[PDB]
């Protein structure tokens, strides 16, 4: 997921910009987006959410707006208990176990169902589990008693100003996410927000782990304030952004660091390259306009092609292998971009999973190590070019395996099908650097692949007056069996045209197809 | 300078736009809510219902095996419960709203039966409950707390 905030200072008209760039499943069913517009005497609002929920979290109206990415909130603890006795050691003694005689139907291939008892074991910890392996853990989950989640997103997003705004999120209702603000005032703003157990020792791994279920010395029982975690208002720089990325460069310049906060808030890992671009296409850019602003949300530069193919083709060019060398001519002349043209790209994938490991975020094999003292420039280089260049020997026999050639065409191979809808597909992985996201799957058996995840609801939107926004939703906005509104957005997302998002009563008035009257 | 005026809709009614995105206008907030729940079961009811359904922990009840994990995950850590009591401790205004939600999903399934598919059927009626359920599901026990996590 990507988020950008601009700051009236940095753009050409004035007003505030803000990117909704929600990366997920395009296929699990509870994290399906839905686009909406409600309106009322007292508010409007529109938006996507998660399907089920009845507000928008992906929201926007004429006076402000928001948008979130994962930040991985360590909001629960799993512990490792000592069985001993029928129950757990616990400070030096043996503590007896919560338990609950419950039960619950499991329905048959004949229709009927059968009654199926489940007991419920609690430590002074919470729910005990017990893995496949045969360890007793136990689960504590901080926030079980906030109950006013989906209210206090309402109230967000209904906000009047955005000192009205840090009041709802300060009641500390929503356990999780990234948050990033803006509004027709000029005020734009990131918060690293969810609901984080006070603790007094442990990094954020150690807290990631099994903790010790013997003592009472790792049984956390408080949150921290909205004021105790890493938040940006109004930086320097004039906006502010998050990739999935740790809190660390959230603007540039950069308004705090790890030292100010707690350990165990978030990682001090190597941000992915994505991240990276994403602090430099706002940084660099100055004087932006909304169209400008949307055209940088395109980017997809194979940012780690410029960091190992300096080292690697030169290496690969001493090769006695001819196929090899011809790869390596190939690869030289990409322009490291992932475009439907590419006949490098989908070769230089099949590298790059080998050189960085499959999920491409492996760092153990750059000369230079990744460094928050240059976080948009490392790492770089290729360690051990000779190695490297056996990897991408390895990778010319993937890539003609799985594509049939070394030169198949990125779009040609890359397609997004929904229902009879086939087009030609751009961009990529985010942890090469492609800025817009489409995490292609494995292919099948003629090279063909499509999103796993990625784009899904995408929209910019501008804070003029009134407002001006634009948006589009990949898998459209139905999934019920015979809809004409699901494969009827793709086509758009291969080309980039965006839709205008209709807020004006008169908009929506001209772009009427159905009415549907009610009475509650 | 001040924000274009805002509409002011005389009647409860949902324009949908040549891409099924639906603009829901009320007379008051429990309306929109209502028009809310109404569009969404109009373009998702199926999904809907089924994981509302799960989120009351019986997914293995309703479904079998395939669904009975995440049933003894939902139980194990009390969230159909917990539902309940985050529900009753709603404020009376946003629980009105809540309500009403659940109420336009139910009457969707109402008006228009054939567009929900038999499996899911027995979940009906939905209640403001359930949306706090699956909510309260989908935050702390898929985001937060993810199954995976405690269980490897
Ligand atoms: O907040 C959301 O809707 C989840 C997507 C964020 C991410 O996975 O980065």
């Amino acid at each position: 997921s990507n988020s950008w905030a601009v700051a009236p200072g940095k753009t050409a008209n004035g007003n505030a910009l803000l990117l909704q760039n929600p990366h997920l499943s395009w296929t699990t069913d509870y994290f399906t987006y839905y686009e909406a517009h409600l309106v009322t005497p007292d508010f409007e609002i529109y938006g996507a959410t998660q399907i089920g929920l009845p507000v928008i979290r992906f929201a926007f109206n004429q006076r402000m707006g928001i948008t979130n990415t994962v930040n991985g909130m360590v909001g629960a603890t799993n512990y490792r208990l000592t069985l001993q006795d029928g129950g757990y050691l616990y400070d030096g003694q043996v503590r007896p176990f919560e338990r609950r005689q419950a039960s619950y139907r499991l329905r048959q291939a004949d229709g009927s169902t059968v009654d199926k008892p489940l007991e419920i074991r609690s430590s002074v910890h919470g729910p005990v589990f017990e893995r496949a392996d045969g360890t007793a853990v136990a689960v504590r989950v901080a926030g079980l008693d906030r109950p006013g989640m989906l209210e206090q997103y309402f109230d967000m997003i209904t906000a009047h100003s955005f000192d009205d705004y840090e009041a709802a999120m300060a009641r500390m209702q929503v356990p999780t996410f990234n948050i990033v603000y803006a509004d027709r005032e000029g005020t734009i703003n990131y918060s690293f927000n969810g609901v984080a157990p006070k603790r007094a020792e442990g990094d954020i791994a150690f807290w990631q782990g099994n903790v010790p279920g013997d003592s009472s010395r790792y049984l956390w029982t408080e949150t921290h304030p909205l004021d105790d975690l890493p938040r940006v208002t109004n930086p320097p720089g004039g906006f502010v952004q998050n990739s999935n990325d740790p809190p660390w460069t959230p603007t540039w310049p950069v308004t705090y660091c790890p030292a100010n906060h707690p350990s165990y808030l978030a990682p001090q890992t190597p941000h992915s390259l994505r991240a990276q671009q994403s602090v430099r296409l706002m940084s660099e850019n100055d004087d932006l306009t909304l169209e400008r602003f949307m055209a940088l949300q395109f980017s997809h530069r194979a940012v780690m092609a410029d960091r190992t193919l300096p080292d690697l083709i030169p290496a690969a060019l001493i090769d006695p292998d001819p196929e090899v060398q011809a790869a390596a001519r190939l690869l030289a002349a990409w322009d490291r971009d992932f475009t439907s043209d590419s006949r490098a790209a989908l070769l230089f994938e099949e590298w790059a999973r080998l050189f960085a490991g499959q999920n491409f975020a492996g760092q153990a094999a750059f000369a230079t190590p990744w460094s928050l003292d240059k976080p948009v420039s490392t790492p770089y280089g290729v360690r051990d070019p000779k190695a490297a260049v056996d990897q991408l020997r390895t990778a010319i026999a993937n890539t003609k395996r799985k594509y049939g050639a070394i030169d198949r065409p990125f779009g040609d191979a890359s397609r997004m099908i929904l229902n009879d809808v086939n087009v030609p597909g751009a961009a990529g992985y985010g942890n090469l650097g492609s800025f817009r996201v489409f995490t292609w799957s494995d292919p099948d058996e003629n090279g063909i692949r499509t999103p796993v995840h990625g784009e899904t609801w995408v929209a910019m939107i501008e804070f003029s007056t009134p407002v001006r926004a634009y948006g589009l939703m990949s898998y459209g906005n139905s999934r019920q069996p015979g809809t004409t509104h699901y494969s009827d957005q793709i086509e758009r997302v291969s080309r980039a045209d965006f839709r205008e998002l209709l807020l004006r009563r008169e908009q929506v008035e001209a772009a009427v197809q159905e009415r549907t009257p009610f009475n509650f | 300078q001040a924000p274009i005026a805002a509409y002011k809709p005389r009647s409860n009614e949902i324009l949908w736009d040549g891409y099924g995105v639906p603009h829901i206008y009320g007379v008051d907030a429990p309306s929109a809510f209502y028009g809310y729940g109404w569009a969404q079961a109009r373009s998702h009811g199926d999904n809907i219902l089924r994981l509302y359904g799960e989120a009351r922990g019986k997914g293995a009840e309703y479904w079998g095996p395939d669904y009975e994990q995440t049933t003894v995950w939902l139980l194990t850590n009390g969230v159909p419960e917990r539902a309940q009591q985050w529900y009753a401790q709603q404020s009376p205004d946003f629980r009105a709203n809540l309500d009403a939600f659940a109420a336009g999903i139910n009457a969707y399934a109402q008006q228009n039966p054939d567009d929900i598919s038999p499996e899911v059927r027995q979940v009906l009626p939905v209640s403001g409950a359930d949306v706090v359920a699956h909510a309260h599901r989908l935050m702390n026990f898929l985001y937060v707390a993810s199954p995976g996590r405690t269980l490897g």
